[PDB]
């Protein structure tokens, strides 16, 4: 039952991964099915919309009082118009170097998924604004 | 009697007191057999004094 | 106490005050200035918790009485139909009401060129009709009560071809507990 | 005995889950007999009211008698794929993400490869708000 | 069934998730439509 | 929920922690009860035995084919002679400088706790062989 010390480790773990977004990146959301793992390249999904992460992507790190995690808010991208129509199902992230960093999920606005949406039903030519999206490292 | 229908979250426990006096704890003076969880991942066993 | 009348009261100034068993008329009233509460209220905490009517009113506007819309009759059809062919039926269990114009009901299909008309039959005589054009449809009919045992029928007057057509209606039933 | 409110309130909170701002499960079913063929559109349904499908289609179920059937089923909406089902030797698992459903939307199930059996059953579940018309 | 006369016969029983109910006919039938419906009692436990 | 890219991300994060043990570290085990978290200060529990982490203690990170985590091989401390006999309850780690990194739990060998013992209670002055020292980081 490992319990990271807040200052000693938690901040280091957050900074090690988050700092690599200082060059910016992109966010891609594709229709399902979600790929098995990030190593698998897109084979039959369709691009719906894309975003970019203004530099810095993340940092500085900070602790979250009264919790088991440390959070570090990042940048606030602008609006993008969908590149297609349908229902958003899955998302992917790429750094300024194009590296597939990680894979998450999307759900309703009350969901705990990676990206919260007013409604997955999206039609081409109607955009939305990125309210917020941050990171948390459980302790 | 405190019957806890089902096997839910809260176990049964008892107390007593008069209008002004203090509280007493029945649980403090009973012979309780136990079912300590093995803690193996996913092998939950929720139980206790019914 | 005799001849059993209530003396007048009046306070307009702003001076602070404090009453304690100041018996007076129990009718409405109005006083000015900062009142102080001295009565303890542990026997037999400001006086009027009559706001409880608010909480109770909350638990009356919401209660399981009145109809609910959760009664839906969904039909799935594949391939196509022929002229004068039945594509669905259902046995009504509990008395049910039907909205006017079959509102809430909806139909969808892939065949963007499909054009036809449907008729709703209960017992012997038609009871409702839906027209279909360019893969879309329009509902048009009145209301009519449905009762246990009654059988709802639908037929396609003219032949139609498509991949799949979905027709869903809407009803209203009274919520009822059971054992 | 005054200060009843100190316990009257306790009595009140008990029934404080009246059907307002809450949802109940709604079940959608399917029925297939004597196998199917590949690329077969085996079932659709048109939504009548707003519904939300929990991620991974939690609560959904499949049943059959083959004990050996294999293949994959695609949970399909229009031109978008929302989810699928894995089948292995008569045992099936569900895999998909959360999504919304709206009136005017249409659900569809498409077979991927040919199947042989006597009968198969399928049922999904969704969340709907409790509403009144009076 | 006897000339549209339906008679039901069974005892009380339970149903559990993971179970599928199955309907099996006996002999050939001739008609245009057949409507059958069963009534089951379910508790109103909310799903959040 | 998020799935990280093993090569691009996982190894980086895994290495960005255990590298602190390059110049060795120290371990401390105490009888119960266990403190809430590393920030808490040892106040009442009884130390059992002191283990010295060889320098370096761990790393570098490696992938785990056919698995959903990465692995970081660890060093092997020499057996330490216990003081007074005590029932192990919880563990703690202090780096070469002494800074607390994380809390740990105790349990039998089969137990999922990271501190595996041949027997629950250790007699005074009985040297216990070191089972193994490997750190895992979920993909």
């Amino acid at each position: 039952a490992i319990r990271f010390h807040p200052t000693n480790a938690a901040l280091v773990a957050c900074n090690a991964v988050v700092d690599l977004f200082d060059a910016g990146g992109s966010i891609e959301v594709y229709t399902g099915p979600q790929p098995n793992d990030p190593t698998v390249a897109v084979s039959t999904q369709t691009l719906l919309v894309t975003f970019a992460i203004p530099a810095p992507g993340y940092g500085p790190a900070e602790l979250v009082p009264g919790q088991n995690y440390v959070r570090a808010p990042g940048a606030l991208p602008a609006v993008a118009v969908p590149g297609a129509s349908g229902v958003a199902a899955w998302a992917r992230v790429k750094n300024n170097a194009g590296d597939v960093i990680f894979d998450g999920d999307v759900g309703t606005s009350a969901s705990s998924a990676f990206v919260r949406l007013s409604t997955t039903n999206l039609t081409a030519g109607v955009g939305v604004s990125v309210t917020a999206s941050e990171y948390r490292q459980p302790t | 009697r405190s019957l806890k229908e089902g096997i839910g979250i809260t176990v049964s426990d008892l107390f007593v007191a008069t209008g002004n006096g203090g509280y007493q704890s029945i649980s403090q003076w009973e012979a309780t057999t136990f079912l300590y969880e093995t803690d193996a991942e996913g092998t939950s066993i929720d139980g206790g004094r019914q | 106490p005799d001849p059993r009348t209530y003396g007048a009261l009046t306070k307009t100034g702003s001076c602070s005050y404090a009453f304690q068993d100041f018996a007076r008329s129990n009718m409405a009233e109005t006083v000015t200035g900062a009142k102080w509460l001295v009565s303890n209220g542990r026997d037999i905490l400001n006086s009027h918790f009559e706001g409880i009517d608010n909480a109770l009113q909350t638990l009356q506007e919401y209660s399981p009485l009145g109809r609910s819309v959760a009664v839906d009759f969904g039909f799935s059809i594949i391939g196509g139909w022929s002229a004068d062919e039945t594509v669905g039926v259902h046995a009504v269990s509990h008395e049910t009401v039907i909205p006017s114009n079959m509102a809430g009901s909806i139909m969808v299909t892939d065949s963007s060129t499909l054009d036809g008309v449907l008729n709703v039959m209960v017992g012997t005589s038609v009871v409702g009709t839906v027209t279909i054009t360019d893969g879309a449809a329009v509902f048009a009919s009145s209301e009519f009560n449905l009762d246990p045992g009654q059988l709802v029928r639908i037929v396609s007057t003219s032949e139609g071809t498509f991949e799949y057509v979905g027709l869903t209606l809407v009803g209203h039933r009274q919520v009822v507990y059971v054992d």
